[PDB]
């Protein structure tokens, strides 16, 4: 019963790739075959065209209640 | 404050669950007996090989099933939980050394039928 | 004893005891012990007499651990040996390796010879090839994720014989099939070719081969020609048989005998 | 790594239409 | 005494434990950090039995860790002022007696000890007598006591004994 834009916002976009690029650059397991570069930002971008991030984001609502979307599950915009 | 004489303790521990000594010692041998197979695993440390040698010079009784049925011939009264593990780990022989330990027992219940549940308990035992 | 404070009684005859060789009066290295023990390498000690001092065996101004077989602490004498001796079908291998050059040793052995060899990609990881063909061989990552405990580290005399010996068996039995070939590790563009090759010369009968990728080991090619254009499935082989459309069949002529029966429909 | 997982591949089946009649070869015996 | 109740904590994971194993990992680190510890609120914590379940891990912005708060089921042993227990001695000295609480330790003196106990320091085993030598209490032996104050020493729980109620002693 999720009523949320089933679209990811350019910024949930910018801060899951930031996430996920922090994450690489701290000696974290990677969810996609490398083809030769080590800049953990182009590795995060990657993953997401690729849509392999395990990081699921949880829009909150201005009632309160909130809503769990992975970043499988809905559109990329770019 | 803090007296369990009075029956007394802070609301955290009054919704606590009871333990008698033979139930924690079961708990503390299965868990050894988990923790010391799946090799490549941290070894217990001192304070469980003391709380096992502890616990096991107080072992009333080995058989679960006489733990389930003390529990169970005891929480039919109208005691409290803290009357629960003092009355069932100390065991003992007359009802006039039970009212004595425990002072909360001094006219609660009459001598017969603490003497009765007395002599239960240390027929129960092995 | 009083004024070294190391008497010959502490140091016993088969315990290693470092002598560390500062200087050399002719042939042997004369140095000092731990304990302050003038300890003189004789030239039995390192295996030269009338050649070049021995460097190799007793470490020059460093200390050298070796056999102490004398106690002369009091006499400045240390008998400190510079040896390192003196100091003290299904053929399941091991390997106490990387990968390009495992690959060297792979292709002697015969098909079912297991080899167990450590991963190369984390830590607490291991890697079991198996022999599949002529140049395929799979690499079963095992964390192919192939999800076990960790008791199985101590003996692993079972899980190849669990989930590699019944899987190779099957894999082998593929290998004496009737219609069977290679085509250069079967590759995607030459068995395409021989499916249109074989049809000209018998147009009623429609043939069908087997074939392993190399690319990827564990994918077996079966192709058919139901009209005069190709079409490729691929086939699956799990530890307990195949898997063939999703479903799992428990013999290997089983998937053969259910296959027979349904490539008749128009898909 | 240069070695990944071959066995977690999902194997993908194709699809298309051809329309042709029943005049293949029978089935066997599993014996 | 020993009590059965639930807790909850909170562990940070560093991203290089991200793997098939995450769950593993951090029961694993919740067993090496809430075992034998001490607490002033709760009390001393023996063991943990059982896991409820394992929160939401929420990522702290700018920051690979990120904490799970699991809430574990986990037994517990906070003795109380008036509770009667059954110790064991280890020592027995002039100054006064010591005792062994499973993993806490009191100690009575000769003050608390009734005039009828007295010393023994010329047998080699320190031990208190009466004048008839009929009851003896030496070392390695169940007596009881009871509670009569508490003391936390740094998550160091060091209660103190006493031994002026009657039925104390050999059962």
């Amino acid at each position: 019963k999720r009523i949320t834009t089933p679209y990811m916002t350019k910024y949930e976009r910018a801060r899951v790739l930031g996430t996920r690029a922090l994450q690489i650059a701290m000696c974290a397991p990677v969810m996609v075959e490398l083809e030769g570069e080590t800049d953990p930002l182009l590795i995060a971008m990657k993953e997401l065209k690729a849509r392999k991030i395990p990081i699921i984001i949880r829009r909150y609502l201005p009632d309160g209640s909130y809503e769990d979307w992975g970043v499988d599950e809905l559109i990329i915009s770019d | 404050e803090e007296d369990a004489s009075q029956l007394i303790f802070p609301k955290e521990f009054e919704t606590a669950e009871t333990l008698l000594n033979s139930e924690v010692h079961m708990l503390l041998e299965h868990r050894k007996q988990q923790n010391e197979s799946a090799e490549d695993e941290q070894e217990l440390s001192e304070v469980f090989m003391k709380t096992l040698n502890y616990t096991a010079r107080f072992s009333r009784f080995k058989n679960r099933e006489t733990i389930a049925s003390v529990r169970s011939l005891l929480l039919q009264k109208k005691l409290h939980k803290f009357e629960l593990a003092c009355l069932a780990n100390l065991c003992p022989e007359t009802a006039e050394e039970s009212k004595a330990l425990i002072p909360s027992l001094e006219g609660r219940f009459e001598d017969e039928e603490l003497q009765q549940i007395l002599d239960d308990i240390q027929t129960k035992r092995s | 004893n009083m004024l070294t404070k190391e008497t010959p009684e502490t140091f016993y005859i088969g315990k290693l005891i470092i002598c560390n060789v500062t200087g050399i009066a002719h042939i042997g290295v004369k140095t000092r012990l731990d304990n302050g023990v003038t300890g003189f390498i004789p030239t039995k000690f390192l295996s030269d007499k009338v050649v070049k001092r021995p460097e190799e065996r007793v470490k020059v101004g460093m200390t050298v651990h070796c056999r102490i077989m004398k106690i002369d602490i009091e006499k400045f004498s240390a008998d400190l040996t510079c040896r390192t001796s003196d100091l003290m079908i299904a053929h399941p291998s091991f390997h106490n390796i990387n990968f390009k050059q495992a690959e060297k040793m792979m292709e002697t052995m015969d098909q079912g010879d297991v080899i167990i060899r450590p991963s190369s990609k984390g830590e607490n990881h291991l890697t079991v090839t198996w022999k599949v063909s002529d140049g395929i061989y799979q690499h079963v990552d095992v964390r192919a994720t192939l999800w076990i405990n960790s008791e199985e580290f101590e003996d692993l005399d079972e899980i190849v014989a669990r989930y590699v010996q019944p899987m190779a068996s099957f894999a082998r039995d593929l290998l004496n099939h009737k219609y069977y070939q290679d085509c250069s590790g079967g590759d995607r563009k030459k068995l395409e070719e021989l499916l249109i090759k074989t049809k000209k010369e018998k147009p009623t009968f429609i043939p069908y081969f087997i074939c392993a990728c190399k690319e990827l080991p564990g994918k077996f090619l079966l192709g058919y020609q139901p009209r005069g254009k190709p079409r490729i499935e691929y086939v699956t082989v799990t530890p307990e048989g195949f898997r063939y459309r999703g479903q799992i069949f428990p013999t290997v002529n089983g998937l053969f005998r259910w296959f027979k029966d349904h490539y008749q429909d128009p898909v | 790594g240069a070695t990944p997982a071959y066995g977690a591949w999902s194997p993908s089946v194709g699809s298309g239409m051809t329309p042709g009649a029943a005049g293949f070869s029978p089935s066997a015996a599993s014996d | 005494m020993f009590y059965h109740i639930s807790l909850e904590h909170e562990i940070l994971l560093h991203p290089r434990y991200f793997g098939p194993n995450l769950l593993n990992t951090v029961k694993q680190k919740l067993f090496t950090e809430v075992e034998g510890t001490c607490t002033g609120k709760y009390g001393f914590v023996i063991a943990v039995t059982t896991i409820d379940n394992i929160g939401a891990g929420v990522i702290q912005p700018g920051r690979g860790f990120v904490l799970y708060p699991v809430k574990y089921k986990a037994i517990v042993f906070r003795p109380f002022k008036g509770e009667v227990v059954d110790a064991v001695v280890t020592q027995v000295n002039k100054v006064g007696l010591f005792t062994e609480i499973g993993p806490m330790s009191c100690f009575i003196s000769r003050h608390s000890i009734p005039s009828e106990m007295e010393f023994d320091p010329n047998s080699n085993p320190p031990c208190y007598k009466t004048m008839d030598e009929d009851i003896v209490i030496q070392q390695d032996d169940e007596i009881r006591l009871k509670i009569v104050g508490t003391r936390v020493d740094k998550n160091d729980i060091f209660a103190i004994g006493s031994l002026m109620d009657d039925y104390l002693g050999l059962v």
